[PDB]
């Protein structure tokens, strides 16, 4: 008469077990027990089975050393760095390439012209970059990127699929910007396959903007200074300078982003756009041949200065680019009469010489982050363990339950 | 209370702005330099992979 | 002289401070009329001489901004957007006295 | 150091780890797991109700 | 070959409590220690004795 409730409750439920513990006991125990084994062991299994038919996809299981997915460790291990620390105190120790140059000039057309002409939207009126967009390229047939890492199942050869998905990159690219300015840092993680692509993670940074319009936020100019750091601060970061072709490189932001940065190029190379707005304006050769040697740029970028250029409408494919690519600089003056060689100003010997760059700086740089972030552990847990000696191992899932239990009693 | 507590076991987000002790979140840190150095070496072992 | 705000080619570090001085010698007049001439080949974003007249004529009464190589908003090298709204005026960050096309 | 819990507390936690992954736990590894997928198919099998 | 894969992995263990035993006798009352074998500290007995 004391307390009723717990007899109660007690009671139905050894009535439950005596109707359904032929059932509740396989259930609520032994499959609890042998799920997480089977998870190691047999779920494995069914892996393995599906891994196999996509690794013949990626041919790794065909050739040694030869995998598409092979570039995709690369942007795991940064995908998990990113949540696990974004600002600058990891990420100035991450490799990858960034595009920089004047929001003017097109800088983005480096990379529009491999992947990005089909799915990202561009054309001239107004800003287009909103926040950093990482693209991770890989050589494979044509398949829909990855958009925010999100699994996507589209042609990229049709317009009715690509207009969907540059209206998906569009949307990241706006929401990432919040009041007071244009510019975002928060990034958008793009992950595509397809013929011409390389193994290398590439970064189109917003686009410097030497003052502040009235029709732009006030901190635009600023925040994409502080977004700028992820080259300026990152030893381990590959820039690639874009100067306005049109304008001359006097009047140029990019100069000053890099030349604080690595003043002697060994972090960079310098690429020009929209060269033949050269010829469109009365051309000078005699400022191109002080391009190529640097003389105009005080970064000093090493590496074979290449030159992107294109019939500058917004709907040109990339296989147009590529061709109007080739046929322009094997014949204009600019080039031919000056020490630029097509065949180096191509674009695509910037993504195979960008890609050449790629490895050697990851390889060398990213054992140092293995011996960094151990030390980091260490002394993480050193301090960690002798300030809270009775936790040597917490999560805040265990942290959650045993509060459970505990209000629960 | 159980299904309070069942709504904050799926309420991740209170879960986190609940449990807020600095050790937890040391923890949490201390979980992801771990998974982090695992796949540091799994990237870097995949380098290794040329000799 | 146009202002160029950094130094390369060998020249002296000297030159955009010289240049600036030179500029001001007439941009602080304040009966002065100020033309600025911007490059049409880039957007309205990256303009050089913009937040010197904006200090020097805030209040719109000496500055006109003039916009060379106006055939490359026909072509859409530049952003016509941009194009008109520095025609309308909405992107000076600043009182203007004019605009007028090159 | 001398005469402090935390010092005894670490070596217990790396001696218990290296007991962990000693030979007692490796060979439940190669006996035991490799036929949790036989136990899963006999779950399965159980939950069947045409034995029943 | 068997027995090999089952049971050679595990000798790690033995072999890393043996190297911290070591090392804990160094560091409590050896921290200027080294792999001082045959060779070192007769090196540095000789030069001692020159000197
Ligand atoms: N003339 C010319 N136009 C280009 C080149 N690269 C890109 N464009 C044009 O610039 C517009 C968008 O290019 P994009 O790379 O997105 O530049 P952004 O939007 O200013 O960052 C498109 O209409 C392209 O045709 C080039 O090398 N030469
Ligand atoms: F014009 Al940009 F990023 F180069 F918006
Ligand atoms: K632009
Ligand atoms: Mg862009």
């Amino acid at each position: 008469a004391t307390d009723r409730g717990s007899e109660s409750d007690k009671h139905f439920r050894k009535v439950s077990d005596k109707e359904k513990i032929d059932q509740l006991q396989e259930e609520l125990l032994h499959t609890q027990l042998k799920y997480q084994r089977i998870l190691e062991r047999l779920e494995k299994e069914n892996k393995e089975l599906r891994k196999l038919v996509l690794q013949k996809d990626d041919k790794g299981i065909h050739h040694r050393k030869l995998k598409k997915s092979l570039i995709d460790m690369y942007s795991e291990v940064l995908d998990v760095l990113s949540d696990y620390d974004a600002s600058y105190n990891t990420q100035d120790h991450l490799p990858r390439v960034v595009v920089v140059g004047d929001q003017s000039a097109g800088k983005t057309s480096v990379l529009e012209m491999i992947a990005q002409a089909r799915i990202f939207p561009r054309g001239s009126g107004e800003m287009m970059t909103r926040s950093p967009v990482k693209v991770t390229l890989s050589e494979g047939p044509h398949h829909v990127a990855l958009f925010k890492d999100s699994s996507r199942e589209f042609d990229l050869t049709k317009e009715e699929d690509l207009a969907a998905l540059r209206h998906e990159i569009e949307l990241r690219m706006r929401k990432n910007v919040k009041e007071g300015c244009t510019v975002s840092p928060e990034t958008i993680s793009l992950n595509v396959k397809g013929p011409g692509l390389q193994r290398m993670v590439l970064v189109d940074l917003p686009g410097v903007i030497n003052t502040v319009t009235s029709g732009m936020a006030p901190d635009t100019k600023e925040t994409i200074f502080s977004i700028s750091k992820a080259y300026m601060q990152n030893p381990n970061a590959i820039i690639l300078c874009i100067q306005d072709g049109s304008v001359d490189a006097e009047r140029s932001i990019v100069t000053d982003l890099v030349s604080q940065m690595d003043p002697h190029g060994r972090r960079t190379i310098f690429v020009l756009t929209k060269v033949d707005l050269a010829e469109k304006n009365v051309a000078s050769p005699s400022r191109i041949q002080q391009i190529i040697e640097g003389k105009l740029f005080p970064m000093k970028a090493l590496g074979y200065f290449a030159v992107v250029t294109g019939k500058g409408n917004s709907s040109e494919s990339i296989e147009a680019i590529r061709e109007y690519e080739e046929e322009f600089f094997q014949n204009s003056k600019l080039l031919k009469t000056s020490m630029l060689k097509a065949h180096q100003v191509t674009t695509r010997n910037l993504s195979l010489a960008v890609s050449d760059c790629f490895w050697k700086m990851v390889r060398e740089s990213v054992e140092q982050q293995a011996d960094s972030f151990k030390a980091t552990r260490f002394n993480l847990e050193t301090e960690w363990k002798n300030n809270y000696p009775r936790l040597r191992e917490l999560d805040r899932n265990e942290l959650f339950e045993k509060a459970k239990n505990e209000i629960l009693d | 209370v159980k299904e309070v507590l069942e709504d904050f076991a799926e309420d991740g987000e209170k879960k986190i702005k609940l449990l807020t002790g600095k050790r937890v979140q040391l923890a949490e840190d201390l979980k992801k330099v771990r998974e982090i150095q695992e796949k540091l070496d799994a990237f870097i072992e995949a380098l290794h992979q040329e000799k």
